[PDB]
């Protein structure tokens, strides 16, 4: 249940969660090689109490590297009124994610003259340098790229 | 024979003005910046760690009757300067029902006692006709620059973690001028100028600035061999 | 101003009017002709890039609009004006090889 | 290079002289600039290579600390039984290869002390120091004039 | 949390390999040891880079 | 510069340092009070800043000044990858996403 | 970088085979779990763990270190491949 | 979680102290003052003067004396001399040998509550005939001072026992953070002070300085 806790019913899951990458984003599952077990599985699945099951999990769950805030979804299924799609396809669900990124090291910035690089380093604002008044600078441009 | 006199002007709590002369050449610097430094960094404060609110399921929602989108108004409450008159509190949750055609401001949250809103002016949501706004709003006490991505367990589900930079410290600059003890030209006359958000006093944080350093200090007193 | 007019992002004022509401999700306006008209505001929605194309109303209720006036910022503008990025504080200097 | 690179003021105009301490005088009272071409007695030298002698390297140094001098301005410095002529800003990069390989006579011998340091003449440096120490002793020069060479850039205005 | 101690005993003594492409000569491929950094970029040494 | 004498302060020594070793490189007309020394180097677009590090001035002037800047589409976080095993292709039988 | 590499370079008629033998050193060290090592207790190459000081878990650095000793023996043909390995598994199991 | 601070020391010449995890950007907070205050603040005891009985001048050269006046005075620049008695000021060493005999600093005439660190000090080389009468004059004080009777000569005066200072503060984790910091801080001094000791000078003297800050006396806030 701790990685079933954030599903609704249908097994969706719900608008406005923190998904990182691994969680479930919508529960699926699909028949396995031929509803034939591996004889070496089939006796393990006895000595824990038959968790031998028809179906395997072919959930989509959140890549790696990604995830964010769960904003939109959108469910759509053969039989239901003004929706149709491609042969074979029972069901599609669409699950819309938000991310906030703040700027990072690896960030692109450039200006409208051509200068372009990459944040190389956050320098915390103790350490940057600063006008007599106090004030810090935002960003610091090598001038041999001029 | 000579102990450096100390002066101190202050304006409110939000700013003030500390100098010390004479000082030993070089010695405006050698003060003068590490404690600018630890002003700026490691004094603690107060900041808004998050936001509930009513039929808001995350922060990129938008709500009826409500100019500002959420987003814009934990940007707002980002601004929000909040005052512990007690040292043991740690933690607020400030409450602020509104409704109908106001300009709600950080005056129309729940008064709490001991806990003092220095900016009751300051603009959170511009509401219309049929606008409701429901908030619970949680300050804690902190130090230094705490993403939200950084939150632990959150009090309710519907909870939006907030960036919350604590320090109290908005700018600290320091001049050093050329003094006389008459016969020495070259002495140090040291001014540090501390602009604040009024949680803390320039006064309170340049003395805890100024302990952090002695706290500092004492770790050079008991060596190991290598 | 005029890249973020003939881009048709923003919301302009189409006749001399009065603005009756305002929020994140409309904008309501009456005109000297009295026609009442809902603007629905496009909000944190996702384009082909993924960039969130969001529009923040700029005028608030019961203001004088006149033909050719900003009701709503579009996407990346600042009053009606292209916004591409920040204004910050730059120092030309190389610092520690970073 | 900004930290071995050399200082000339042209307010000295090259005016030569007999007594060291009529030059410091007139140096004293704002005439002549503190580097410059000047004719004291037999030979050409500088005022502040008259004015300023260092026993030790770090002495210079010290003194460039305490805002005496800069690295730039030329002084007199005796290093490894040697009276020298060259700047502050020289004896600090000496040192640096030097401290760097962990040999200090090889380390003179490799060096063109009397040059600003540049890109060719460093390069000259990297493989002579290939040649003349290890492969890894050179790696480790490398990381120090990067250091160093990194240091001296932010803080060279 | 213990588990970055745990990746910090494998990769103690090991190399890898950067490449940038394109790779001209053998150079554009060098071998480093690996320093482990927060953050989602490579960090790498400014004096290869003129090799690379 | 102007309001720093209407709230009682003059030059940091550091200022005089920092013009002492421009008026060595050029950039300002030496004999000049320092208060108009400033207003030279300004001039060109170049102030003095401090060394947040050291609280020492970087030795000469610096250019400062509001840049405007772009955040680009290039972002770290969708350009990282890194694989130890994966799916392999049918035929190929090499490494597939 | 790595302790004299450029003393490494000058045991050997080729670096290609200071590789090979390093290499090979470092299977035989992991294949007898470091049981076989001409190292001194106080020669063993340690590493820093939060615990303390452990054994480096790395065979190269280890075999390298040997190799500087000269306490390994290297060429081509000194004995035949099987015998050197059952005489291994003989003397550390 | 207070720091773990090591030390490492050759003689009295040099020592390494290297204050382990310190919080973000506080390596440089703590290593920039102490820096500057160990290269000024830190009392001792240099030659400030010398008077030659045949030299009218610092450019001058003795006959019978291979090396000339400067040089002579850069030796004396290397004089190591510590005050035993914290009363003692200003102290004036005469030395008269005129022998052809090598010069050491030991043939200085020893005085009450003054020891010389470097007895094996080179001065001069003297020759047949030759003569050197000299009165240097040793004077408590702190940092470096230039040179700026009649035939005195003023002498650029080395203060501070400490040589050269110099920290590196570098990058290291404790657990989760990878951002905290380890600060390293080398000292040379001559050895009439000890690296320990001067640094542990630098430590009290920027307290004592802190404390300065502790009696205020109130001004009011000028406006336009």
């Amino acid at each position: 249940e701790a990685a079933l806790r954030d599903l609704d019913e249908e097994g969706v899951v719900r608008i406005g969660a923190e998904v990182k990458p691994g969680d479930i984003l919508v529960g699926r599952t699909s028949f396995k090689g031929e509803s034939e077990p591996t004889p070496e599985e089939r006796l393990l699945r006895s000595i824990f109490g038959e968790k031998a099951r028809d179906v395997k999990d072919t959930s989509l769950r959140v890549p790696p590297g990604e995830g964010g805030i769960v904003v939109r979804t959108v469910r759509l299924r053969r039989g239901d009124p003004g929706v149709e799609l491609k042969p074979g396809v029972r069901e599609v669900v669409r699950v819309y994610v938000a991310q906030k990124r703040k700027l990072q090291v690896g960030d692109k910035l450039a200006n409208r003259h051509g200068n372009k690089g990459v944040v190389a380093k956050i320098l915390p604002v103790e350490d940057m340098p600063h006008l007599p008044d106090g004030t810090p600078v935002d960003v610091i441009l090598n001038p041999l790229g001029v | 024979l000579k102990a450096p006199v100390f002066t101190v002007r202050t304006q409110g709590r939000e700013y003030g003005e500390f100098v010390l002369e004479p000082l030993e050449r070089g010695f405006g610097v050698t003060l003068g910046n590490p404690l600018r430094r630890i002003l700026l960094s490691s004094i603690p404060g107060t900041a808004v760690t998050s936001v509930y609110i009513e039929d808001v399921l995350h922060e990129f929602s938008t709500i009826p009757g409500v100019k500002e989108d959420v987003v814009e108004i934990i940007l707002n409450l980002k601004e929000l300067v909040v005052r512990f008159l007690n040292p043991s509190l740690q933690t607020v949750t400030l409450l602020l029902k509104a409704e109908g055609p106001k300009e709600v401001k950080a005056r129309d949250f729940l008064p709490v006692a001991d806990v003092e809103i220095m900016n009751p002016d300051l603009h959170i949501a511009t509401l219309e006709e049929g606008g409701r706004l429901n908030m619970e709003v949680r300050v804690d006490r902190g130090v230094g620059y705490v993403p939200a991505e950084k939150h632990g367990i959150k009090d309710r589900i519907n909870a939006i973690p907030v960036d919350a930079v604590f320090s109290p410290v908005r700018r600290v600059a320091f001049q050093v001028e050329d003094t006389r003890l008459g016969q020495r030209t070259d002495l140090d006359k040291l001014t540090l100028r501390i602009w604040t958000d009024g949680s803390v006093t320039p006064l309170e944080a340049l003395n805890q600035a100024v302990e952090i350093l002695r706290e500092h200090l004492t770790y050079f007193s008991n060596p190991q061999a290598a | 101003e005029r890249v973020v007019r003939d881009s048709l992002a923003a919301l302009y004022a189409e006749e001399d009017g009065e603005v009756a509401k305002v929020d994140g999700n409309r904008i309501v306006v009456r005109y000297e002709d009295g026609r009442l008209v809902e603007y629905p505001l496009r909000r944190f929605y996702r384009s082909n890039q993924g960039t969130a194309l969001d529009q923040r109303p700029r005028v608030v209720v019961g203001q004088r609009v006149r033909k050719g006036d900003l009701l709503a910022d579009g996407p990346a503008s600042e009053n009606g004006f292209l916004a591409l990025g920040q204004n910050v504080l730059v120092a030309i200097m190389p610092f520690d090889g970073y | 290079y900004y930290i071995t690179q050399v200082r000339k003021e042209k307010k000295g105009a090259g005016l030569e002289f007999a007594t060291p301490e009529e030059a410091l005088a007139a140096h004293e009272r704002g005439e002549v600039a503190l580097n410059a071409p000047i004719k004291v007695a037999g030979r050409e030298t500088s005022v502040g290579r008259l004015k300023y002698v260092f026993a030790n390297p770090d002495e210079a140094l010290l003194a460039v600390a305490h805002g005496i001098v800069d690295l730039q301005d030329v002084v007199t410095v005796r290093y490894m039984g040697k009276r020298l002529e060259t700047s502050p800003g020289r004896i600090l990069f000496a040192r640096i290869v030097a401290e760097a390989v962990e040999d200090e006579k090889v380390a003179w011998e490799l060096i063109q002390l009397d040059v600003p340091q540049e890109k060719n003449s460093l390069k000259d440096l990297v493989y002579q120091a290939f040649l003349r120490l290890g492969m890894e002793k050179t790696a480790r020069l490398l990381d120090a004039l990067k250091y160093y060479g990194f240091t001296f850039s932010t803080t060279s205005g | 949390d213990e588990v970055w101690d745990a990746l910090e005993e494998v990769i103690h003594g090991k190399v890898v390999l950067l490449n940038r492409a394109p790779t001209l000569h053998r150079l554009g491929i060098q071998a480093f040891q690996p320093v482990l950094v927060e953050g989602q970029s490579i960090q790498l040494h400014p004096l290869v880079c003129e090799a690379f | 510069f102007g309001k720093r004498k209407g709230e009682g302060f003059g030059v940091d020594k550091r200022e005089v340092e920092v013009l002492r070793r421009a008026e060595k490189l050029g950039l300002v007309t030496p004999g000049k009070t320092p208060e108009e020394q400033l207003k030279e180097l300004f001039l060109q677009g170049k102030v003095v800043l401090y060394d947040g590090r050291t609280g020492e001035p970087i030795e000469g002037p610096i250019v400062v000044g509001q840049m405007f800047i772009m955040k680009l589409y290039h972002m770290v976080e969708d350009k990282m990858h890194a694989r130890s095993t994966g799916p392999y292709s049918l035929i190929t039988q090499q490494p597939l996403g | 970088a790595e302790p004299g590499i450029d003393k490494l370079f000058g045991m050997v008629d080729s670096k290609y085979r200071l590789t090979v033998v390093v290499a090979k050193r470092a299977q035989q060290l992991l294949r007898h779990g470091f049981k076989n090592t001409v190292l001194e207790p106080e020669e063993r190459p340690k590493m820093q763990t939060l615990e303390g000081l452990f054994d480096d878990p790395n065979a190269v650095t280890w075999a390298m270190k040997e190799l500087l000793t000269g306490r390994l023996v290297f060429g081509e043909n000194l004995v035949p491949e099987d015998r050197l390995q059952k005489e291994m598994e003989r003397l550390y199991p």
